[PDB]
């Protein structure tokens, strides 16, 4: 089992982009040996796929329906097979690219109940998916009304570590950079607001994901300011870009 | 109130030309029939 | 050397795949020019499907030529791309089939396709208005027709492609619109205009023209009601006067927007900067005398703010639409009191006018009044 798809990918990789021609023999072959296949080597061969599916790129859209199923069913809450897709998720947004908003809904029940009941040392597979949803990119326009509770609630939980809770502002630091965020604008800044308080280590992080979301927001984000400057007095809050954008908006200017 | 005239502000609204496409240059370098090497084209790819 | 050919008046249209790097490359040639010049900018108009970085989508659903067709049969991909969404759900029976059949023209408003092309020339002339600095606005969207059209089209591709990894590029760099809220007005929109298609392809049932217009009519008007503060301008000023090209809702339009100059000069002004003068002048050429009674109004309340207007009245011969109005004991006195100024405006200091107004017997009909 090892040595024969090791040799696959070698192939692949050597080919370039004329290995598009072989795809039709390997593929139905290769996923029923995943179906077939038990204990390691299902890590393994879901290791090595993702190298393939990173070569073959756009071409695998014909196989991925399939691929998606065969995810969706040896998705199990053990931590290590968690990790494995998770990297063979973030293979297949850079393959399709545009493409993958038709097959991500099949993944969100997964990837919710990810958040719901996360028992990893320090939630270090909540953050690989963090880092994950940083790729999906204007994937996520459909779904994020769904996506975005779960990730609310990370860096809200006191509970939760505070690794995993920088991550989680990160992560909305850069979806801020391709969504659109008017919408659901409580529903974040009331978190951050009292995230402001409960911790300080966090105020840096925290701070700079709040002056994107202004970015972004631009005159809508006026009716927040009177509230959120009262957090910021209350514990010195001095951000250098975030008085810029705060008084270019209030000025007026755009920029 | 004062027996005075407003004072006319800068009326800006008028637009300074009028622009006129003369004519259009249209430069097609399709190739039909032929692919660029620099893209390995998908088997479906997009024909229109 | 391309643009050394190419003299200053141009623009510049590149479908490719870095794209990016010719506009970039573009400007530092711009640049090295300028560097020459001490011991062509600004006219040159650069419109890109994609970053440098970016590549061309392949996906067979789309035509190949994707960003040229945005640009040139915008109605023909929105639709194609409409039937590619989520919302297809909400809508069931509607194909590319149907699309491909749907019926009407695109200069024809009253059919179903002139319909859509009259909505999205509406909208995209909204957005454009709302989101980029007046100056900018008029230089793209009201110098001259065919930028103003390539632009509207560009709001769309931006849309579009957007959601294929891909962002186009202009020249004058626009701020990102993608997320507007009158795009979802155009989803509606287009729902209702090609949910009877089934009815009138298959059942052949007569095309009942949209609500869209008729609804923007009534945002208008409600913002008018508490409208006395100088707040944020209504969204919706440039529909008015895509509206004021049909007669269909003709008299609606013109009695709002007189209501809306009622306001203060402020909006006056605010009128002339979005370009309504040159269709209400086209107007004076109707005969409909319920149409005089408006006019006279909207005409009393713009030459009150630019009186230089009495140079272009006399050209076009619109001081005998007036006339007639002044001369006409059925038009009620307040009217009548308007009238009187525009001519008492148009007259004012300027010999031109002086010798036109005579010749139409200024002096008589003032006396029978």
């Amino acid at each position: 089992h090892t040595m024969v798809v090791q040799a696959i990918t070698f192939i692949f990789k050597s080919l370039g982009l004329k290995c598009v021609q072989f795809l039709p023999q390997v593929m139905p072959t290769f996923l029923n040996v995943i179906r077939v296949c038990d204990g390691a080597i299902r890590e393994f061969l879901f290791q090595q796929l993702g190298m393939l599916v990173s070569f073959v790129k756009s071409h695998i859209r014909p196989y991925m329906d399939e691929i998606v199923t065969l995810m969706r069913e040896f998705w199990v809450m053990n931590t290590s097979i968690q990790s494995t897709i998770i990297l063979l998720i973030e293979q297949i947004v850079v393959a399709l690219g545009g493409e993958f908003k038709l097959y991500l809904p099949q993944l969100i029940p997964h990837m919710l109940r990810v958040f719901m009941h996360d028992n990893s040392p320090g939630r270090i597979v909540s953050i690989k998916l963090l880092a994950a949803i940083q790729l999906f990119g204007a994937n996520l326009d459909d779904y994020l009304h769904l996506l975005l509770p779960p990730i609310v609630k990370l860096f809200d939980a006191p509970e939760a570590p505070l690794p995993s809770r920088k991550a989680a502002l990160e992560t909305v630091d850069r979806l801020t950079e391709s969504l659109d965020f008017t919408d659901y604008a409580s529903r974040i800044i009331h978190p951050i607001v009292r995230t402001l308080d409960q911790s300080p280590e966090l105020r840096s992080t925290a701070m700079d994901t709040l002056s994107s979301l202004v970015f972004q927001l631009g005159k809508k984000y006026q009716i927040f300011i009177p509230m959120v400057n009262k957090v910021l007095v209350r514990h010195r809050i001095n951000h250098q870009r975030y008085d810029v954008l705060i008084c270019r908006i209030v000025k007026g200017y755009t920029l | 109130e004062k027996i005075e005239g407003s004072k006319s502000l800068a009326q800006s609204w008028r637009m300074k030309d009028r622009m006129k496409t003369v004519s259009v240059a249209l430069v097609l370098c399709l190739n039909v029939g032929v692919d660029p090497p620099d893209v390995v084209k998908t088997t479906p790819c997009a024909r229109l | 050397d391309l643009q050394t050919w190419m003299g200053s008046p141009s623009i510049f249209v590149y479908d490719c795949s870095n794209a990016g790097l010719i506009v970039k490359s573009f400007k530092q040639f711009a640049l090295q020019r300028e560097q020459e010049l001490e011991v062509s900018m600004k006219n040159c108009i650069q419109l890109a499907a994609c970053e440098a970085t970016e590549l061309l989508p392949m996906i067979p659903d789309l035509p190949a030529d994707l960003f040229t067709s945005c640009l040139t049969t915008p109605i023909k991909i929105a639709l194609r791309w409409f039937c590619m969404q989520k919302c297809v759900s909400l809508v069931p029976g509607v194909t590319l089939d149907l699309i491909e059949k749907i019926p009407g023209r695109l200069n024809d408003r009253r059919t179903p396709l002139g319909e859509l092309n009259w909505i999205f020339t509406a909208i995209t002339d909204t957005i454009a208005w709302n989101v980029l600095p007046r100056d900018l606005f008029q230089k793209l969207f009201r110098q001259d027709l065919l930028v103003a059209s390539l632009f509207r089209n560009f709001l769309l591709a931006e849309r579009i492609m957007r959601s294929y990894n891909c962002t186009p590029v202009s020249s004058p760099r626009l701020p990102p619109t993608y997320m507007h809220a009158m795009w979802q007005a155009w989803d509606l929109a287009v729902d209702i205009c090609l949910s009877q298609l089934p009815t009138i392809i298959e059942e052949g049932t007569a095309f009942r023209h949209s609500p869209f217009f008729a609804e923007q009519l009534t945002a208008f008007q409600v913002w008018l009601t508490m409208g006395v503060e100088n707040r944020n301008p209504p969204e919706q000023l440039p529909i008015v006067l895509q509206v004021l090209l049909s007669q269909v809702h003709r008299l609606r339009a013109l009695d709002l927007l007189g209501r809306f100059l009622d306001l203060g000069p402020w909006a006056v002004s605010l009128a002339l900067s979005v370009g309504i003068f040159p269709y209400v002048l086209k107007l004076l050429q109707s005969s409909a005398r319920e149409l005089r009674p408006l006019l006279v109004f909207i005409w009393a309340k713009i030459l009150a703010v630019d009186s230089s207007c009495q140079a272009d009245l006399v050209k076009d011969n619109g001081h005998k639409y007036f006339l007639s109005v002044l001369a006409d004991p059925y038009m009620p006195a307040e009217h009548r009191t308007m009238t009187a100024f525009i001519l008492a405006v148009i007259v004012n200091s300027y010999h031109t006018g002086q010798e036109a107004c005579l010749q139409g017997n200024l002096i008589a009909i003032c006396l029978e009044q």
